[PDB]
Parts: structure tokens; C-alpha cells; sequence
């Protein structure tokens, strides 16, 4: 539901686990920012 | 665990 907020990108690590990266703050996190 | 460091990501 809804686009990611600007700056954010969804990726998958080398084991297949989905995470989210915020290119403004250079933080990566497991949690979908749209859930927050 | 935590996700990769950004500087590993990019």
C-alpha cells in the first residue's frame, strides 16, 4: 500500500531477507517505513 | 540480526 517515501529503496540481502534503505540518512532496517 | 551496513549496501 503506497509508494515508498522519497529516499527509500527496497532490497534483498545475500540470504534473501528483504530490507529497506534510506539513502538520506544512510540507515538500513528490516521494517517497511510505510508501516511506520 | 541487523540488515547490512549502508556502506556494504551501496
Amino acid at each position: 500500500l503506497g509508494p515508498l517515501p522519497p529516499g527509500w529503496e527496497k532490497r534483498t540481502d545475500s540470504n534473501g531477507r528483504v530490507y529497506f534503505v534510506n539513502h538520506n540518512t544512510r540507515i538500513t532496517q528490516w521494517e517497511d517505513p510505510r508501516s511506520q | 540480526e541487523a540488515p547490512p551496513c549502508y556502506m556494504d549496501v551501496i
